[PDB]
Parts: structure tokens; C-alpha cells; sequence
DNA sequence: AGCTGGT
RNA sequence: GUGAACCGGAUUGCCGUCAGGAAAUUAGGUGCGCUUAGCAGUAUUCCCCACGCUGUGGG
DNA sequence: ACATGTGTGCTAAGCGCACCTAATTTCCTGACGGCAATCCTTACCAGCT
């Protein structure tokens, strides 16, 4: 019953060639051509060369299809200098290539579910290094997206698939152009006088011989059948770190462990202890292991806050065990003793 | 935000001796003098347990030092790139306008800690032009997120918008 | 076999290089502004250095006919020389032409003055220009020559002018955020007047930065373009080492006499060179302890650690050197004890690198 | 089975790929202009030198490679230069040269590679373990020699920092991680922010194989959690080469 | 005797 | 594998060369921290071995 | 990054400032230098293989 798979063409660069390229100006078209997705199809089966001409192009040449523009990518031109007889003589051959940049597409393939069922297990697992119609243009999205289903008409299938969104505040095309083939509703029907001819229909493959086809423009506004999709997936890293946990339930109980592990005493300037300091801020602590804290008296923990609050805040901590952060701690404690105003709090 | 407003209002409560010792700590971190750290702790600790959103610590320390040095008053709608730019229209475009303009653009490519002296010269020419109001809350929450380029470009476009009018 | 020479130089407030508008050069390395010194300025200052004078043997001139006319007491050949040059391929007084100095002087003088021809005279002058490869400054910096095809003769040809550069000087990237500073100067009118003002109020921009300077010698290329000899090659390598450690770019040094010396040398012998620019992708922000030079050396030594273990090349180890004068600035302050031959001199490292080059000594080679 | 060498590569300021007028080449992605080197340039740079030749079945049955255009993780920043060639012979005035302008860009790149099962076995050359030997050469030969360019005046051969190798068989480039160009926040590096973006994309898509991860002396972890998003946070030269060798066979 | 690099 | 393959835009470069930001300045005048206090005390001193049950080894 | 280690036993209330104030003149650079090629032919002809 699922008669259609929605091919997902999306990458940094892509190009399906137009007809106006025999010489060094090689161009593309503003739609994935029929033999610009059938080449992907033939690569996805793992064959190529002259095998596609028989039983692979006519195996679906009787089958209509439609394409959708998620966003119209702009046309980019890349300089390309073929070296000819250089890595004949050093005469450098010249060229220019056309690239469609940042364009997403959605092709339909409708009519029957046996070939679509064979084709559904052809996009993800079977490969012959599939790309976006150009050999050096990678598909940036899983092509096997948009799972198949029954939607009887071309517009229903082409509009009954959710439309993605990359970031939240992103402009979205409210009109989605649709490229559709010609439907012979009755025998002897003549094409409407707006249907341009596209020459994307191979009858052989190597060397390329071609047939033309009729292409009908069509339109799709968002809202009636197509709609935006859930985005999620935060593209903002900003390295994580918790902070400011007085007590959930596991600070009351975990302060005492190093309080009386060190026998109710300080560690640097040994004396009756009050509080606990934290070293190795890998996690600021909702769940704290008992080999990282440091039960330590009031004045030298105030000196620890001296040294931490000044200069960098960071995630590296003091660790008053290795004697390189010693003179500063004692000096700060000395000015704490000399200059603390208890009546002015803290 | 409902957290930075309390910080600015508590800063406006500070008496002469406290902001004097804050004035003496220009360009100096909050460690080499005990009373400066004590004042900063008193100003900075109690606003985290009452409201869930607080500014960054370095932004708070720098803003406290600059506030003590300059002593403006808090008024909505008086951010830096409006008064800046308003004073740039009162200039000769030939020579002095590029001078003051480059002095302003120096801020857009600096990290939070090193902006004490460029903000000092910007607020010095603001004081020379007799500016009393400065949106300390607005400056603080555009400075605590100064590392994202949208707010920097919005601040610059605010300067452009105030300059063309 | 190719030699890497790395420096970390802190400089006084100076303007060693400017663009057309007069600003110090800047590059956007790692998403932040880094102060830049152009490679060509360093190459030129090392070319004109006071120790290269025994080896300075290249001339980049368009006034070749002036050079011919200078060494002729009474035989005025300056229009004939000009037309010989004008049909050589240069079309005007010409474009810039690179060659050896004394060779072109004497033998272009002898090949130009004789009244034996005008077409073949230009052809042999062009051949003398093209064969002028007996100079190691041309061998280091590199030179091509392209004459016109319009203002020439169909009977005048040009040989292959292929000379590869045996030196890849990198641009000196600052080890931190560039802080470009604006200098305001006036020009005093010596005589007085009514106005009591300046003769010229002007604009100058200066930048104080710790520059990561980076050079690289292709010694194999240095001898494949300096013919079969190696004595001149070793002399040039020693001369560059002395010059680079001893000379500075001749920018606004009369106004900013920043003649400070490189506080770091890293010479490592391998067949795959590396710049420690990624040692300072993170900008170096100083702390209260230590200084900018030590923090930069610390980040550099961290990078040397994970490219000597993570990117280890123990098939060809590092022969990493230093110029730590009596160990003032050690590299391995925490873990990186891989400096195999940390010394505190300059002639010692010169002699050492020419020793791993081959069987040479510093004093014997210094005669070519 | 398919090999995806997702590779990051920072670059010190230097121009590498030049168009007609000499600019660094550019691409369009994520609604911004980003710097670009052409896939032909880097693919020829993988050839034409003997250090990699230590391979004619792989860049010629045609050839066996999918090399993508080097999409910058951030916006393009093209700069310009100004050179003066001196006269060095004293004339009546000073200055003689072309007095032209050059131009350069410093960027952090990304690329994606593809070597399939039969695309490496039918490559063959003469062995069946060659289908592991050549790949094992490749996984660090792709990060062996930066191309070429104006290196004699802009010396830049910065080795890469963070290298992915995946054995997922479905060919998908992770360029959608760089839909938003990477901004810089003071506490992390540009390469570290880009690697965090790559990690953040890695934790996605698995919802709807392994992660073989390279970090030299593991300075860059793929996720700041014990639940590592690659689970193979190791790597040292040919250890990864041999591990891919006995991953394939 | 033809061929190929130059005009 | 496909209007698609396989594919460099390459080499040569000092922006240099002249520059006081100088002339002038009271930081000004007003102010109480202050009302209240034994560092003493036998009738269980928290203990553990430990005495004819208060001497005896210490936490 | 106040709380939590009380240990015979650790108070506390009233009180916290107003206003005049910020100036100008003029001064600001001339010249010299700016790349050539090579990315389809009036195609046969003679140096010589
Ligand atoms: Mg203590």
C-alpha cells in the first residue's frame, strides 16, 4: 500500500545538470532532474555503467513523479582548472562549474508499492557511494527520511510530509514550488500552454542519449496539508556546568564525612573545623564523591575564596595539598586576621 | 530581568566610604584588598537566594568599580550607543568624529576584563558632555551576554540608528 | 632535508609594518584579531642585515642601464643599452629584474660596449640575465622573469627562468588579541607665529605584541638551486640564523627603536614541518604570576607535548633546541622534558644545526 | 560498511585556493558566506607527492573517493594585503615594484570521505588485505600534507586537531552541525567550540555503529560527560591505523 | 623520409 | 556508479621616508555612637579497663 | 558562593544630607613606484631523424 518514498536531497552543495552544457561552462537546473535522482537510484542498487539502460530506466520510465522545493538554494560558480598534461604539455585547460548551494528537495515516486518496497531497503543500507548527483557533493541529511505511505494524488503525497526547520528564528518559504510530470487524463490530451520541456529522460546511459519530457509547474502554500516540524536538537554547546547547590538532600550528610574523617580539624593550619571546600570542579555537586571535598576551617576557606574570586573563576580549583598555593593562602589569611570586620558581616 | 535590578538598586544604596574603597581598586582584582572582597561579597551573595537569575561575577565587579568611579543614576532608555552617537552628531565629521568613533569601536572587540579602561575613556567623554543618566541594568544585561555577536550587532545598529537621527 | 626555525618575540610599542592607510597588519586567526608582520618585510630586513654583507649578492632593479652607465668612465652607452634592454623583452624604465650584482656589472659591461650587433646583443644580454643564478639570496627568496611578447623581436628567445624559493617565512602572528593603539603626534613649527600651533597634525598607529615568528629552510632546495656545492649553503644557513636572531624589520625604528631580541628558538629536524599557531588558537591571557612570554612559552610547550606524543614522529625524533640564556626561560616547567639540547647561546646552535647538516664547523665555513 | 573521515582542520592565516581574481574560494551554507577550498585541490594534494605514496586504484572502474568541499565551521573572513617590491638601486625617487594587492583567509574546515565495501574490495589492486592497507594509510594520510598554495610567502602547514572516523554505512555528511556558523565565547577555543558543535550533533541523529575518535593526548573530548558520545576517546598515530586494519580485516 | 616544434 | 567521471590559478615582492599635544586651575564649607551587666559553681562529670566497694592506666 | 561544627550562657531599638560646577583658537603632507604569460593556428617548413 505505501506507493511513494520521499527522497531527501540536502547538502552543502548539489547539482543536477541542465542541457546547456557541452563545453567548459557546465550548468545545472533548479530542480533535481529525472536522471538526477535515477542516477542516485542506480548507485543505491550498487550497479552502473551500461546495466542501468536495460530493465532499470524502463523499469520506472512508465511512472510519474513530483518534486518539492523546501528552500531555493542560490547558484554558485566554482573555478576549476584542469591541468591536462600536468599534475600533453603544461597547457592548463580551463572550466567553470555551476553549484546549487544550501537547497533542500523532496522527490516523489508514485504508482505501486512493490517497487517502492524494494526501494525502501535501498537508500540507507545498499550503497555505491551515493551523493547529491555530483560526485563531490555530499548528502548532509539521511536520505531514507520521510517514511512511505499511501497518498493517492501527487499533491497529497507531496504535501502530506512534515517540513523541517533548522533553528527557531529561521525564515521559511511560505510558497513551496512543485515540479510535476504530465498526467494523460484522457487519450489525446494536449499539454497546457505553460508546460516547459525538460530533456531529462535517458533511454541509454553511457554515452548519454536522451529523450525530452513535459513538466508542469504547480504551487503549494503551507498550512492546508504541509506544516512545520519539531526542531529541538540544540545547536548551541556552551560547555555545561552546574552551580549554587546549598542542599537538596546530600550536602548535609556529605559535609560530615570529611569533617570527622580528618578528626574535626583543619588541614593547612590545623584547628577546629567548621565547613567544607570543593576541589576539582568537574561537577559543582549535586552528587559528590567523598574523595574530592576538603573539610577546612573558616579563615583559610575565606582565603580560598580570596584566591578563587580574584583572577579566573574557571573549573580548576585550589587543592591546598600540593605546596605551590601556600604562600598566597597564608598571606591572605594574615590580612583576613588583620582586616576582618565581624560587625560588618562575614 | 528581575535580578539585576536589585543589584543596581543595592549599588545605589552604597555610601561614600564603600565606593571610595571601590574607587581605589581600579584595575585591581578583588583579592589583594580584604575590604573590597568583603564589600563585593555583601553586595553579591544575597541576590542569588532571592531571585533565580543573577549577572556574571566579573561583570558585577567591573560594573561596581565603574559605578563607584563615575556615579551616574539609573534611567531606562539611556544605554551606551544612544548617548554615544548623540554626542557624535555634535562633532566635526572631518577630524574629531573618526577619533571619538574609533574610541567607541574599540569596545566591540574586547573581553569583559580588559574593557575597564576603554569603558573608562568612553564614560570620561560622557562625563565631559555632562551625562547624568545611564541605564545600568541595560548595560549590565547586554554586558553579561557580550560574547554573543547578535547583541553586539544590535548595540552597533542602535549606534547607527541614533546617529542617523 | 629541511630545517624549521621558530621564534617567540615580544616587542616594544612599535610599527614595523603598515598597509596603505598606515595601520599595523592584522589577521583573523582563530576567530580573533591577531597582529601580523608581513613575511616579505622580514625577508627584506634579513636580506639587508649587517651580517649578510658577505653574501648579499642579488639586485632587484629596473635601472639596469644606469648600472651599466655607472661603470664606464668615458664610454657613454645608455641609449644603446636602453634600446638593447627594450628589445630584450622589457617594455618602456622597465619592470623589476632579479640577478646577481657583480656578475651583471662586469660581464654585461663587456658584452654591451662592443659594436658587434644590436639584435644578438640583446639576446646575449637576456641570456646573461637568465643564467644569473650564482647568488644564494636569489636561491632563498626565488625569482621568475616574464618579458613582454609585444615589444620584442621574433628572433629573441628566453631560457627557462625557473628558480624555486628555498625559504618559507611565515607572517608573525600575535600570541593574543591584537590591541591596535592609536598614536597622536604633532609637528612643531620651529619658527614662532601668531597661531602657536603645529606644522602637521598626523596619524600613526602602533602595536605592542608578542609575535610568533616562523621561518623554514628547504636545505635540499637550497642546494638544488645553489649547484653542487654545500659550503655556500652552510654559510647562508649560518648567516640567516645570525641575521634573524640579530636584526629587526626596518619599519618606524627611528620613531620606535624596538630592537628587542627573540626570547625563544625552536629548531626541529624532520621531513614534515609544523607551525605552532595552534599552540595559541586559545588567546594567551596573562595571569598575576609570570609574564606574557612565559605563558606563551607554556602554551607552546603544551602543544609541543601533545604533538610529540599525540602526533609523535619517533621515526624522526625532534632535535628541539632553545636559546635559553643560562636557563632564564625553561620550557618544561611542569612536564615537557623533551628539549634534548637546551643551550644558552646562538653560535652553538648555529654550529649544531650545521653539524647535523653535515661535517662542517662555524669558523671554517665563514669564508665563502 | 563505509569509512567517513570527518575531519576538522584549523589554518593559520594563508590563502590556499585561488579563483580567477585571486580571492579565497567561498561557499554558501546556513544562510552565510563561508570560506572554501575546492575538492579537486585537496584531492590532487592527496596525490602528486611521495609521502602519501608510501595508490592508483583510489584516485584514477573510475576512482574510489568522495571528497567534499571544505565547508568552514564559521563565516568567511577574507582579508587583503599590500606589497611593495623595492628598487634596491638608488634612483631619483623611491619605490619600484608592482605595488599590487594580495588576499588571504584563516578558516577552520570540515570534510567527509566515503570508501564502501566493494568500492575498496573491487579496488583490489593485487591483494585482498590491500583493501585494509590502503585505507589504513588513508585515515592519517588525509591529514598528512596541507595542499599547496602561496606557502613560500604565507607559510601555513598547521596539522589538524580533531579527527573522526566512522564505520556507519549510510552516507551522511555532518555539515548540518554547521548550519549555524560557530561563534566564539571567551572560555573555549574556536576549534573547541566547533568540536562541541560536532559533539552536539553526534548526540542527535542516533535517536532517528560506533564512534572511532581521534584526539592527540585526548585534549578534546567528544562530550564533557562520562557517557561519552564516541566511547573511543583515544588515539596515537598508527594505533588507529591498526585498529581500523583489524576492524576491516 | 617524415616529423615535429616553431613561425 | 554519471550533462556526470578525472580535475592547482601557479610562482616575484620593505609602505618607506618627517613629526613634543602645549599653554590655566583651593577637592569647598556641617556634624557625640550610646543607654545594661559576679568568669562562678560541692551534693551525677561524658567515658573505658578498674578497687573490701574511693586509690589506681588514660580518651 | 551566612545558615548546620551549641560547646553552662552570646541583647538591641532608634537613627544614613541637601547644591553651584565643566572653557576653547588653530594647527592636519606633499611624490614616486602599480607585472609581465597563459591557457586554438593567416600552418606549413626545414633541421634532421
Ligand atoms: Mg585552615
Amino acid at each position: 500500500p505505501p506507493n511513494t518514498l520521499f527522497l531527501r536531497l540536502e547538502g552543502a552543495l548539489q547539482s543536477w545538470g541542465s542541457n546547456e552544457a557541452k563545453f567548459a561552462l557546465r550548468r545545472t537546473a533548479d530542480a533535481p532532474t529525472k536522471s538526477g535522482v535515477l542516477g542516485l537510484l542506480c548507485a543505491a542498487m550498487g550497479i552502473g555503467r551500461a546495466e542501468a539502460a536495460d530493465s532499470w530506466l524502463p523499469k520506472l520510465a512508465n511512472l510519474r513523479m513530483g518534486v518539492r522545493i523546501d528552500r531555493p538554494g542560490i547558484r554558485w560558480w566554482d573555478f576549476h582548472t584542469v591541468g591536462a598534461g600536468q599534475r600533453t604539455r603544461a597547457e592548463t585547460l580551463l572550466s567553470r562549474r555551476e553549484y546549487l548551494a544550501d537547497a533542500s528537495f523532496l522527490v516523489a515516486l508514485q504508482g505501486e508499492p512493490e517497487l517502492v518496497a524494494k526501494l525502501s531497503a535501498a537508500l540507507a543500507k545498499p550503497v555505491w557511494a551515493i551523493y547529491l548527483g555530483r560526485k563531490s557533493c555530499p548528502p548532509s541529511r539521511p536520505v531514507c527520511e520521510h517514511p512511505p505511505g499511501f497518498y493517492n494524488t501527487l499533491e497529497e503525497a507531496l504535501s502530506a510530509v512534515p517540513l523541517q526547520k533548522r533553528w527557531h528564528n529561521e525564515p521559511l518559504p511560505q510558497i513551496l514550488p512543485c515540479v510535476m510530470d504530465w498526467i494523460p487524463g484522457y487519450d489525446g490530451e494536449h499539454a497546457p500552454d505553460d508546460a516547459e520541456i525538460h530533456y531529462d529522460l535517458p533511454v541509454s546511459f553511457q554515452p548519454p542519449r536522451h529523450l525530452p519530457r513535459f513538466v508542469i509547474r504547480r504551487e503549494l502554500v503551507v498550512g492546508e496539508d504541509v506544516q512545520v516540524s519539531r526542531e529541538t536538537g540544540t545547536s548551541v554547546w556552551r560547555p555545561k556546568g552546574t552551580r549554587a547547590d546549598y542542599n537538596n538532600s546530600e550536602y548535609k550528610k556529605v559535609r560530615a564525612e570529611r569533617l570527622v574523617m580528618d578528626h574535626a580539624a583543619c588541614m593547612v593550619c590545623k584547628a577546629p573545623a567548621t565547613t567544607v571546600q570543593h576541589v576539582n570542579y568537574r561537577r559543582a555537586g549535586g552528587k559528590e564523591i567523598p574523595e574530592d571535598l576538603r573539610a577546612l576551617c573558616r579563615l583559610c576557606a575565606d582565603a580560598c575564596t580570596m584566591l578563587e574570586y580574584g583572577s579566573g573563576m574557571t573549573t580548576n580549583r585550589i587543592d591546598p595539598c600540593d605546596p605551590i598555593w601556600r604562600e598566597r593562602i597564608l598571606a591572605k589569611r594574615k590580612e583576613i586576621v588583620e582586616f576582618r570586620s565581624r560587625g560588618q558581616r562575614f | 530581568n528581575r535580578g539585576t535590578v536589585d543589584f543596581i538598586a543595592s549599588l545605589e544604596n552604597l555610601k561614600e566610604g564603600d565606593l571610595g574603597i571601590l574607587r581605589k581598586l581600579r584595575g585591581a582584582r578583588l583579592d589583594e584588598k580584604l575590604p573590597g572582597f568583603d564589600l563585593f561579597s555583601a553586595l553579591w551573595w544575597p541576590l542569588r537566594q532571592k531571585n533565580q537569575r543573577a549577572p556574571k561575577r566579573e561583570v558585577a565587579w567591573l560594573i561596581a568599580k565603574l559605578f563607584a568611579e563615575f556615579r551616574f543614576e539609573q534611567r531606562e532608555g539611556a544605554t551606551l550607543p544612544i548617548l554615544m552617537g548623540g554626542i557624535c552628531r555634535k562633532l566635526e565629521p572631518k577630524k574629531e568624529l573618526p577619533r571619538v568613533l574609533a574610541r567607541f569601536d574599540q569596545l566591540a572587540s574586547l573581553d569583559i576584563m580588559q574593557m575597564e579602561e576603554p569603558l573608562s575613556v568612553i564614560m570620561g567623554i560622557l562625563r565631559k558632555h555632562q551625562q547624568v543618566c545611564l541605564d545600568w541594568v541595560g548595560l549590565t544585561d547586554v554586558l553579561s551576554f557580550w560574547e554573543q555577536e547578535p547583541v553586539k550587532r544590535e548595540w552597533s545598529d542602535s549606534f547607527i540608528k541614533a546617529y542617523k537621527i | 632535508m629541511l630545517i624549521e626555525i621558530h621564534m617567540i618575540q615580544n616587542h616594544s610599542p612599535a610599527n614595523l609594518n603598515r598597509d596603505d592607510l598606515g595601520a599595523p597588519k592584522t589577521c583573523y586567526f582563530g576567530g580573533v584579531l591577531r597582529s601580523r608582520i608581513s613575511s616579505q618585510c622580514i625577508k627584506r630586513s634579513i636580506r639587508t642585515s649587517n651580517d649578510f654583507k658577505a653574501l648579499l649578492g642579488g639586485v632587484r632593479t629596473r635601472r639596469l642601464a644606469d648600472l651599466i652607465q655607472q661603470e664606464a668612465g668615458e664610454t657613454e652607452c645608455w641609449k644603446k643599452a636602453q634600446e638593447i634592454l627594450n628589445k630584450c623583452g622589457f617594455k618602456n624604465t622597465k619592470m623589476l629584474v632579479f640577478m646577481s650584482k657583480d656578475k651583471i656589472k662586469d660581464l654585461a659591461r663587456i658584452v654591451l660596449d662592443n659594436s658587434l650587433g644590436l639584435t644578438e646583443a640583446a639576446q646575449q644580454v637576456a641570456n646573461v640575465i637568465a643564467q644569473a643564478t650564482l647568488a644564494p639570496d636569489i636561491a632563498l627568496c626565488g625569482r621568475m622573469l616574464e618579458p613582454n611578447d609585444k615589444d620584442k623581436d621574433k628572433k629573441v628567445k628566453w631560457s627557462n627562468t625557473t628558480v624555486e624559493a628555498a625559504l618559507q617565512v611565515a607572517h608573525a602572528i600575535s600570541t593574543h588579541i591584537a590591541r591596535p593603539e592609536i598614536d597622536y603626534f604633532v609637528a612643531a613649527d620651529d619658527v614662532p607665529g601668531e597661531d602657536a600651533g603645529a606644522g602637521h597634525i598626523g596619524e600613526s598607529m602602533f602595536a605592542s605584541a608578542c609575535f610568533y615568528k616562523y621561518f623554514s629552510i628547504d636545505w635540499e632546495q637550497l642546494v638544488k638551486n645553489l649547484k653542487g656545492d654545500t659550503n655556500l649553503a652552510a654559510h647562508t644557513v649560518g648567516a640567516f640564523l645570525l641575521a634573524a636572531a640579530k636584526t629587526n624589520p626596518s619599519g618606524k625604528q627611528n620613531s620606535f627603536a624596538a630592537h628587542n631580541y627573540p626570547d625563544g628558538i625552536l629548531v626541529e629536524f624532520k621531513n614534515s614541518p609544523i607551525s605552532y599557531a595552534n599552540a595559541f588558537v586559545r588567546p594567551v591571557s596573562v595571569v598575576k604570576e609570570s609574564d606574557l612570554v612565559e605563558q606563551s612559552i607554556g602554551q607552546l610547550s603544551n602543544y609541543v607535548n601533545d604533538i610529540r606524543l599525540g602526533y609523535y614522529d619517533e621515526q624522526s625524533p625532534v632535535i628541539g633546541f632553545w636559546f635559553s640564556p643560562n636557563n632564564r626561560y625553561p620550557l618544561g616547567y611542569k612536564h615537557s622534558k623533551l628539549a634534548s639540547r637546551n643551550i644558552g647561546n646562538l653560535n652553538e646552535l648555529v654550529g649544531a644545526v650545521l653539524d647535523y647538516i653535515g661535517g662542517f664547523k662555524w669558523e671554517e665555513v665563514q669564508k665563502s
